[PDB]
Order: structure tokens, then sequence, then C-alpha cells
RNA sequence: UUUUUUUUUUUUUUUUUUUUUUUUUUUUUUUUUUUUUUUUUUUUUUUUUUUUUUUUUUUUUUUUUUUU
């Protein structure tokens, strides 16, 4: 930063952090197969959080890519083969619909209607399995009002989303009236 | 309109148009630029053994419900292995990525059925042993009924008994011998969807271990494309390069046939695509490539191959409603042209010893066949021979078509000996 | 596109393409390319006794799991004993350096099989006598289950039980009479794996102790590749080098064969390379080698070489759907030029005395033979006769193919006698 | 490579090679090259008359 | 320009002026006006052992880098040895003065190499003896590599093997047999400066102890210099002066491109100068002396000499896109002259025009003479040319 | 006769070698010598198909019932 080298002055149209709300319409597909079902939401989360290891996907969408993983962990409705036993435990989750995020990472990039799917095998140690998804987020250039996003998170489940949100990568912090902001992902990440 | 019609009492136009008798065609491309998925509606809410004893009681009480099967089908099918080592696009469909195991209903959208779900047979005492042989016949009924005569059919249940007893080894049959129910499964959109999708995956995956469930689905491979079949068969029967084949072809309505037959954004020449299922997968209600859709082309290809001495082409139907005279013809000519007037051209050369004697007496205007393969060439005598085919012709004809014991009615063989054995 | 056609009604394109009838060739260049590595499933989490008891046991009650034999012929082929003297460097893989022992797995890439062990029919009374006779055996069983014949199978049967006895002189057959299982054996790909990967370490390693395995496993070099071996028997047969003998290829869809044939990446020429199991390691799924994929090719050499009297181009299928007319006539050409006029050329002189006499009445021009092999010289001769074959080449087609005694149905010979035996 | 072959339909080399169904000769020399001696395994722990015997 | 060109429509000029569709040619004297010396970058901040196993390890892995073998080059020809006895100035450069120890690398100029070394291999276990016999299988497999036909390379591989076992007796081949990467280093510049200045080196010394490095560094002499040596072909071939045989020359193409040859100031009859380098050194990117900046004249004394009967001027090859009557008319004119009268050029051009400019039925015969019975000719040559063309 | 405007079933622009890595050109070389098918439910059209195959070829090494 600044106090290494000489000559790091930020830009003037966004300052350090100027909060910006980018609203999108998006749709989730989501499936989880696993040895073992997942006692408590936090596994869950260790096992979708590495969703991106190796990520090819896209850059102004990965951190709308993590929200939308995390509000399909949050979903995650079991299936009958969860059941006593039948076979392994395959979850499933799927959500649509239009949001706006206020986030503090800069100006986006125009997003486009185009759907990528993902694939990645996870380790959390007890539990094995992989995943899949389908990201459909774009912009939205229509005045029509959306839901908060971190609204479409029922309060069910995420006891403490400052965390449960983190596990992800996120970081969160609060705007002093009840929305939460994004700051950025994972430092470097 | 090609161009303008006139009707001379008081300069008039009247743009006729062919009534809608048959439905037009419908491309793949089409299908999937309108969506990007192709949906299936199964019932998964039940468990995996009870649908398993619900499809067992019913195939054995022969009273089976097609959203029983469909389910157990999905259920008894999620086998996510199979790893990919290339890219599997298809049609702007990213199925898989050069590395990443995908299963047999990843290449398809899951959707939720919406209706009610039969009561069915349910049975306890039937263990997990239906991976091994269950699907298999349950997708072995799908081909075995469509033969429409018990003489192929018999040997068709025979063959998927045989298929089903090298994994079980007990295998009592479970359908009785009559009171047919899996004629109907055909007309179910999700049975055939799912049959396909299970045709497509173990055809990409053929060294699986359960690449026998192949059995029974085969049939939906290139399923009602008897036309781009023949024209492949005629490609390869004639030896001739497939483009030079095209140029041989007469008569203006084999022409605007081949012209619907291969529109270019449609993909028929990669293998693992979803062409192939343009039917079976609901992407086209009517085939552009099947033989009603394309009587002409179907009926001359059959006849060309059957002058070339073909095992092949000797059972296709011969298509109704269509000319048999200038077909005929043309078959013939290009049958004499290919099977008497060898090429027989050097091919590969070192530095030098490339060319022909032009010298010697290179005499061309004669009444002989013109020793060569070059459409324009062969037309130029075949004119000069006013149209009127030779009697040599009919005597290759003769050879090609004599015997020839056994025929099938109403196929191509029999009408050739009928025709060309006079 | 290798050249444009136009629709003469208004000059538009239409691009013909060849339906995906066939899957289309894989190159094993392509595979090392995608991947660096032999992936080989095996499930290693039992002992080496166990599993000899499991496969003794269900080779005996003939229920064998094809997991149990997998894991446990990995477990007895684990002799790392085998020193090599040069580098075995193939296809960007670095197998070995010229003096470090390896074993037979070292030259494909080890994984964890995921699924189901089955239970077994473990048995504690056999002792460490498994890798005298057991992995022989199973490897023979593969290529015994591939005939498909009473007489060959049994045949083959025979010669394993011999071969087993020659280490072992016990023996009592393990596999009953009835109940063919290893016959699914060569579906399973890490089978196919584990049996080629043997095979080519042990032709590295010719006189090694375990070379006796090399039985059962030959039938994996070359697998698939029919179109190489007729193309060096063609070679062999007639003197004529390959450099040569491509130049004298013909009909024009042979070309087509022979270019995809000798594509440079892939060292067909090496002995010790993973060419000659393209399909057994899993390398490629369609192998461009064969004969179905190759039938034009196939025909062609096979009919040459019977016509030049060799002992082995008497018993290959002759394919099916080709043109055969074209293929015979050249076939015979090139036979009638290598049994017509030998070369009987001077090869290497002592300073001098090299040339031969031109100006001794030098008379080339009549009709006769070139007496010589240059390409364009019989071309010319055959143009001379106007394109049909004369008398002499089929008194000397006759000559080469009378006398064929106990000919096979489907085969070339027979189609040779029932042809050029007029 | 002693000369080449090229496919008239496009002014295009195949450059032939004939299959390894026999394996290529091996000469003495190589391996005097690759190795400076010829190796003889025994067992030799055991006693003259135990091996006669 | 020459003189004015003028439209006739308002007597304007227009000064026509080629298109530089190829490089005007660049001469030695002209880069060594600019810079004084030659530069060699290399990176030497590694071990002699390390950039031989490094070198060692990459020809027998076939994946070696360029700046690892320059560097070993440099490393292993640091020979001060060989002691002059005359003064070797070349383009007013004091190489050395009459009986100085002389290294290979004191004729060029030596700076440091800017950029990232690559990891190498290096071998450890290889002794001392890199010195004898590396170097030259280093700088042969770039004449090796400078073929690109599968006979000469397979026959200059056999000649370069034979030249190294001389040395060593061992020698495993290094090489791979395929994936020929050798070719790449002619592209690179400062293997190029390396290797002429050893041959230049080695020249000058012929009966050095280390003079067999000379095998395949003795292609870059004389390199794209294919004009030169024709014209030396051509003035050795007839017996005729050289100050003579170039009155003979015609068609005012051949004239230009002898004037941009005889440049005063280029010393081309001198042989330890570094005129023969002027395109490996760096001196010129491109040569006046080649066979394609100068394709008129090149034809014409091939032509001549294949017609004077001599085994060299069969196998160069025809250049392209020039004009070819007069330019055969010129050299069987000069071939006659030569080969019936054991020379005067205007005296010939008079008889010629006695003629009115139309080749004698006897001239015909005296070129079938010397074209008949010429056996194994190439293609593209001037064997078949005349082949085709005088042998009606 | 005509709605007005029209007048290449001419055109994105820039192109004009199925020319081009540059350097080459002895496949010279160490040096030194109402209708009216007593038509049709739809999809069909090898009573073709698991896939891979194509020798009832193959342990490797052999090729004088030759030799101390």
């Amino acid at each position: 930063l600044s106090n290494d080298f000489f000559g790091m002055e930020d830009m003037d149209l966004y300052d350090k952090d100027s909060l910006r709300y980018e609203k999108f319409r998006f749709m989730l597909k989501m499936t989880v197969r696993s040895n073992k079902p997942f006692r408590s939401y936090d596994d869950v989360t260790a096992a979708v959080s590495q969703w991106d290891n190796s990520y090819i996907g896209m850059v102004g969408k990965r951190p709308f890519y993590k929200i939308i993983a995390l509000i399909g962990s949050s979903h995650l409705q079991a299936t009958p083969a969860v059941l006593a036993d039948l076979n392994q435990p395959e979850y499933y989750a799927t959500l649509t619909g239009r949001c706006f995020l206020p986030h503090r990472l800069g100006l986006i990039p125009p997003m486009f209607n185009v759907s990528e799917t993902f694939r990645k095998p996870f380790n959390i140690g007890i539990y094995k399995g992989t995943l899949d998804f389908t990201f459909t987020v774009s912009d939205d250039e229509s005045n029509e009002k959306v839901p908060h996003v971190w609204e479409y998170m029922n309060p069910k489940y995420q006891s403490q989303i400052q965390k449960e949100g983190l596990k992800f990568g996120l970081i969160l912090s609060k705007k002093a009236t009840g929305t939460w902001v994004l700051d950025q992902l994972s430092p470097f990440k | 309109m090609s161009v303008t019609v006139k009707r001379i009492i008081d300069n008039t136009v009247i743009v006729p148009k062919l009534p809608a008798n048959e439905d037009p065609v419908e491309y793949p491309a089409d299908y999937f630029r309108k969506s990007k998925e192709i949906p299936l509606y199964i019932n998964t809410t039940k468990s995996l053994s009870d649908l398993r004893g619900y499809v067992y009681q019913g195939l054995k009480s022969g009273n089976v419900s097609i959203i029983h099967v469909n389910s157990y089908l999905y259920g008894a099918l999620k086998d996510i292995r199979g790893k990919l080592d290339k890219d599997w696009s298809s049609f702007g469909i990213n199925i898989g990525k050069a590395g990443d195991t995908i299963g047999i209903f990843d290449l398809v959208s899951l959707k939720a059925l919406d209706g009610v779900l039969p009561d069915g047979v349910s049975d306890a005492s039937r263990t997990s042993a239906d991976d091994k042989w269950l699907p298999l016949y349950l997708l072995g009924l799908y081909r075995v009924g469509r033969t429409q005569m018990p003489e192929y059919r018999k040997k068709l249940m025979d063959g998927l008994t045989n298929q089903c007893k090298m994994i079980n080894e007990q295998f009592e049959p479970l359908v009785p011998e009559g009171r047919d129910i899996f004629d109907v499964w055909g007309n179910d959109s999700n049975y055939t969807k799912i049959v396909a999708a299970v045709d497509m995956f173990f055809h990409m995956f053929k060294k699986h271990e359960c690449a026998s469930f192949r059995y029974g689905t085969i049939v939906s491979r290139f399923k009602d494309c008897a036309a781009l079949a023949t024209f492949g068969h005629l490609c390869k029967i004639t030896g001739m390069s497939t483009e030079d084949v095209t140029t041989w072809i007469l008569n203006r309505e084999v022409a605007d046939e081949m012209v619907q037959m291969m529109l270019p954004g449609q993909e028929i020449d990669k293998a693992d695509s979803y062409m192939p299922y343009l039917i079976d997968f609901g992407l086209s209600s009517k085939s552009p490539y099947s033989s009603v859709k394309n009587p002409a082309f179907h009926f001359w290809g059959q006849l060309t191959a059957l002058l070339l001495r073909s095992t092949r082409a000797r059972n296709a139907r011969q298509p109704d409603d269509i000319e048999y005279t200038s077909l005929t013809t043309a078959g013939l000519l290009y049958a004499y042209a290919v099977g008497s007037s060898a090429d027989l051209a050097q091919q590969f050369c070192v530095g030098d010893n490339k060319y022909t004697p032009d010298d010697s007496t290179g005499g061309l205007t004669t009444n002989a066949p013109p020793q060569g393969r070059d459409v324009v060439e062969w037309l130029g005598w075949f004119e000069d021979q006013n149209r009127k085919p030779t009697p040599d012709m009919m005597q290759y004809a003769k050879r090609a078509v004599m015997s020839l014991q056994g025929l099938r009615e109403k196929t191509i063989g029999k009408y050739a000996k009928s025709e060309f054995d006079k």
C-alpha cells in the first residue's frame, strides 16, 4: 500500500469503497451428494464453501456466485433418499427471482444472461461427495423494485449470518440499518 | 414462392400452396433455440425399494403403470460414474468438461411431474439386486414393442432374456407370454426421454461396466432417420466421395429433399450430439430425416444400393405415392455408372509418375460406356442415348437382382425383381 | 470442406456431410494430450491370501466377481523385478530410465476404485502357490473368452491348461465345463488395462522368468488393428517397400483410410509403445486401425495377398457394404504386376559394373507387361487395354486361387474362388 | 527417410510407416554401449555339497 | 533518379520507384561504421560443470534451452591458446598483432544477457570430458538442423557421429531420433555469432588441436553468399580472368547485381576477414551476395557453368520469377565462346548480331552435347531446366 | 394508366495468390594434397444392431530329425 511504495493514489470515481446497489435477477440449481447426512448446517457450509477450489467461472459474478451458493446451501432441503437406509443422501435446492446486493466491491462489469455449470468433489474429512451448480446471474435494467438479497435466507437457519455467510469466503458488515452490505471476498481471493 | 405464376385470361396470380396434410419438418436447432434444456417430468415422491416392488409386481401381473416405471428407472440409473475425457458440448449445451464425472440424467433437465401417483402392488421381498438387470429388461421392452409381428418379437425377447441372464442368471421372465403392455410405453414422452438419454450416455461411455443397458435402447439411436441412414449407406456402398454423390441426384424432388435433409445448422456429423435423438427427446415432433417425409431419396438410394449388390437394401419398405419411373431410371444410370466404369486412378506418387497417356489415341466420341464417374459425362452419354437406357443396363440390373431368393413383400427387392427382371 | 456444391436453380451451397452412423476415429495421441496417465481403478482393501481364496472359489463355483479378480491380479503381479537396459519413453511418458528396475503396473497410473466390494467365497486352505499359475490362467481366460466358437475356444482352453501344467503340473481345471462367465471379463475396462499392461511388460522383457504369462494376453497386442496387420502382410508378401507400395493404392477410398492411418504423431512403427494397446488401455474408444473402420483397405490388401499365394490371406472376413468391383480390379492389377514381372535389378556394385544394356535392342512398346514394378507403366499398359482385365490376368488369378481346399465362409478366399475362378 | 510420397489431391505428404508386428533388431554393440558387463544372477548362499545333492 | 521520366499530357514528372517488397541490401562496412564491435549476449551466472550438465541432460531429454547451450559453449571454448603469426586486422578492428595468444571469443565483443535463466536439468556425475567432443556436437547440430531434408540430415548425422566418435569413442547419441529441436537454434542470433566465431578462428588456425570443431560450423562460412560463390566458380571453371569475365555479363540486371556486389569498400577478396559471416555475426540482415537478392546473375552463371561441363552446376536451383530468355541467350553465347574458342566479348556480340540475335543450330548442338547424359537431375535446378529447354 | 418514390432477385466495410515465420538454395564439406380413398391415432419404414471386433493365426526365441 501507500506506506510501502511511491504513487498509488486512489481514483476520484470511487474513493475507496464507494457503496453501490447492483440490481440483478438470477436462477439457481443445486445437487449435493454425500456419504452421510449433514448433521448441522455448518457442515453444509463447509462442504459447499469449496465449490470453487479450481475456479473457471465468471469474475464479475464471482461474489454473486458465492452469495447464490450461500442461498442455495440455506435452502438445501433433503430428499426421500436421505431416510434411514436407502442410498447415499442426495440433496437438492433451487431458487429463482430478482434481488439487489449492496456491496463495496467497485463497479461491476455488465453481466449477460448466460448459464454456467459447476462440478467439484468435496472432502471436509468425515463427509465425501461432489456438488452441482447452475447460475443465471445477469443484470436487470427494469425499474421494478426487487427484494433485498440477504432476505432470501429464512431466519429459521443461519443463527449468525455474519459467519454462516462468511464460511463461503465473504466478508460481511452491517449498514447500521439492518441491511447487510458485502465488503469483499476473502482477502486476495 | 419460387417465381410468380400467371393464368392468362386476365393476367392474374394464383400463388398455389400445398395443403397441410402432413406436418412440416422440425429441426432440433429450432427447439434448442426455443429452450436451453430438455425437461424430464417424473414423480420422485417414493422410495427406491417401493418403486422397485411396484414395477416388479406390475410386470409380473401385467398391469404396471408408466409413471411407476419411469420413476423407478430414474431411481435405479443415478450412476454418476463415467469420467469424461473431452468436452461434450452439443447444440450449445455444456454437458460436461473434460474430466468431471456425469450421470445418465446430467444431460437432461429434471422437473417434477404434475399428477396423481397410482397406488401400486408394492412388494417387500425383493432385495437390492435390481440395478444389475431390471433397468436392462425395462429398456429392452421399449425396443421389443416396435416389431408388431411375433416372429421377430420372439427373437428380440430371447435376446433380451439372454442379456439379462448373463447378469442375473436366474431371470424368470416377468411379462407373460401374451398380454402386452410395453407397446404403449413408446407413446409416453418421459419414457422415450429416459431411454434416449440412457442410450446416448452409454454410447459416450462404451467401456462402462453397465454398458449392457444399450440393449433395448439402441433402436433410439437415429430413430426415424431412415433417409439419413440410407444416404450414409449409399455413400458407403458406392465408394464415391460423399460430396460427389449429391451431385448425381436427379428428378427435382430429390434435390429439395436433400436441401431440407441437410440444413447446415443441424449437426448431423457429430456422434456425441443430441441430433440422433431429435424425436425421442422431443426436439422435433416430425423428424425431417424420416422416410415418410423423405420418400423419394430413400427409394432411389435403396434401389441404387440394391443394384450395387448390397444386402442391406433388400428389406427397406418401398415408399408409396411417389414416382417409380424417373427415380428408377436415375438409380439404374447411377448403378451402371459406378458398378461398370471403375474409377481406378493413380492416387499416391513419389515426386513424379503422376499423369495418364492422353496422346496414345485417347478418343472419346464412341458408342461405349464413358469409362468414368463424372456426373456430367455420364449424363452426356445418356442424353446421346436419348434418355432411353440401353439393354446392357437391363442386363446389369438383371444380374444384380437375380438369385435374390427369399424377398420381402412391399420392399425394394420385390419391386426390383418385378421391374428390372422382365 | 474439400470443395463446394451449388444448387443450380439459384446457385446456393448445401455442404453435404455424412451421418454419424459410426463413431469417429480416436487417436492415442489425443488421449495422452488430454491426460498424462492411464488410470487403473482397483479395490486394494483386502489381503492377498483372502483375494486369492476369493478368486479360486469363485472360479471353482463359476461366480467370481470382476472386482475381486482385478484386485487379485494386481496383488499377485507386483513383480518390480525386470531391469531396463534402454530408455522406455513413449507418447511423452517417462516409463523408465535405462537401468532402474520396473514393475508391471509402473507403466499405468493406479487409483482407488469407488464401489461396493462383493462378499466372496473366502477360503483359507490355499497356500502361497498363486503367482506360479493363477494369474496365467486368469489372463488366458481373457483370450479364451473372445473366440465365440466352440472348436477354437476348446483348443485355446487346452493350450492354456497345458501352459499352466507346465508350471504347476497338478492343475485340476477351475472353471466348470459350462457356465462361461469369463466372456464378460473383456467388457470390463480395468481388466483390459491390466491384461494389456502385463502383455506389454512381458513383451519388453521377453526373457523374464514369468514370460509364460504372455499366453492369453497376446491377443491384446495390436488389438482391433487388422488394417495395420494386413498392410504389413502386404508389404512383406510382395517384397515391395512400404514407401513404394503406398503409391499403388487406388479406387480413391483406400486413399482416405491410408491417410487417416499414417498421421505422424502415432509412432505406429515403435514396438515398445502404447499404440498396440490403444483400445485395451482405453486410449482410443474407436480404433482407427480396425477392419470395420477400414473395410476397403483391408479387403484390397487381403485380396491382393491372396492372389500372391499367401497362407494368411485366405481366412480374413470379407467386409460388407463396400464397392467390390473396383477393389477387385485394382488388387488383380497389383497382384499380376508383382507375380508376373520380377524386379531382378542390380543392387550393389564394386566400384563399376552398374548400368544395363539400353542400346541392345531396348524394345519397350508392345502388347506385353511392362516387365517392371513402376505404377505408371502398369497403368499405361492397362489403359492400353481400355480398362478391362486381359485373359492372362484372369488365368493368373485362377492359378493363384485354384486348389484352395477347405475354404471358409464370408472370407476373402471364398469370395476370390467365387469371382476369380470362373 | 529414403524418398517421400505425396498425395495428388492437394499436394500433401503421408510419410507411411510399417507396423511393429515383428520386434525391431537389437545389436550387441548397442547393448555393450548401454552396459559394460554381462550380469549373471545366482544364489551362492549354499554349500557345494548341498547344491549338488 | 537516373534521368527524368515525363508524362506527355502536361509534361509532368513521376519519378517511378520500385516497392520495397524485399528489404534493401545491408553491407558489413555500414554496420562496422555504425558500431566498432560485435556484441555477444550470454548468461555467465552459472558454473561450467552446471552448464555442462544442463546441456547434456537437455540434449538427452530433447528439451534444452538456447541460453544454456550458448553459455556452456562460451564456457567450454575459452581456449586462449593458438598463437598468431601475422596481423589479423579486419574491417578496421585490431583483433591481434603478430604473435599474441588469441581465443575464440577474443574476436567478438562480449556482453551480459538481460533475461531470466531457465532451470536446467544438470547431472553432477559428468566428468571434465566435455571440451573433447561436446562443443563439436553442439556446433554440428546447427548444420545438421539447417538441412530440412531427411536424407541429407541423416547423412550429416552419420558424419557428425563419425567425427565425434574419433575423440571419445563411446558417444551414445544424445538428441532423440524424433522431434528435432535443433532447427530453432539457427533462429537465435548469439548461437550463430558463436558458431561463426568458432569457424573463423579455426579457419585462421587450421592446424589447431581442436580444429575438428570446424565440422558443423563450416556451413557458416560464406553463408547466404551464393552469388559470390558462383562468380568464383565461373571464374575458375573457365580459366578466364576475373577482370575480363565481368565485361561479358549482359541483360543489364546482371550488371546491376555485379555493381551492388562489387562495392570497393567490402574487401571481398580477403579470406581472414568478417565478410563470410556478414549474416551470422549480424553484420547484415540481408546479404547482398545471396542467391535471392541476385537471382539473375546466379541463374546466368550457373547455366553458363553447366554448359561448360561442370559437375557443380547441376544442383543449383533455378531462381524464381526472372526473365530467362535473354539470360539463357547470354549464357549460351558465353558457353559457346569458351568451349569453341580456347574470348573477346564485343567480337562475339558482333558475330551474334550477324545472325540478328538468334542462336545458331551449331550453338544448340553444343548445348545439347553439354547437357545430354545428365543422369539423376534433381527437380527445379539448372540441370533440369537446361535438359528441358536446351535438349529439344 | 398511376398513392408517392422507384429502376443491377448489386453490395457490411476493406479486400484481390487455395503466395509468405524469417534467412535460405549444390539431398557441395573437418582441415591439408352434409359429403363422397368401405384411407389414417400418432410416430414409423433392414421380420439390422449390447459394445468391441474381423485368421477355427500367435508363450517367447526359433527355421539342417547338422555339429565336439
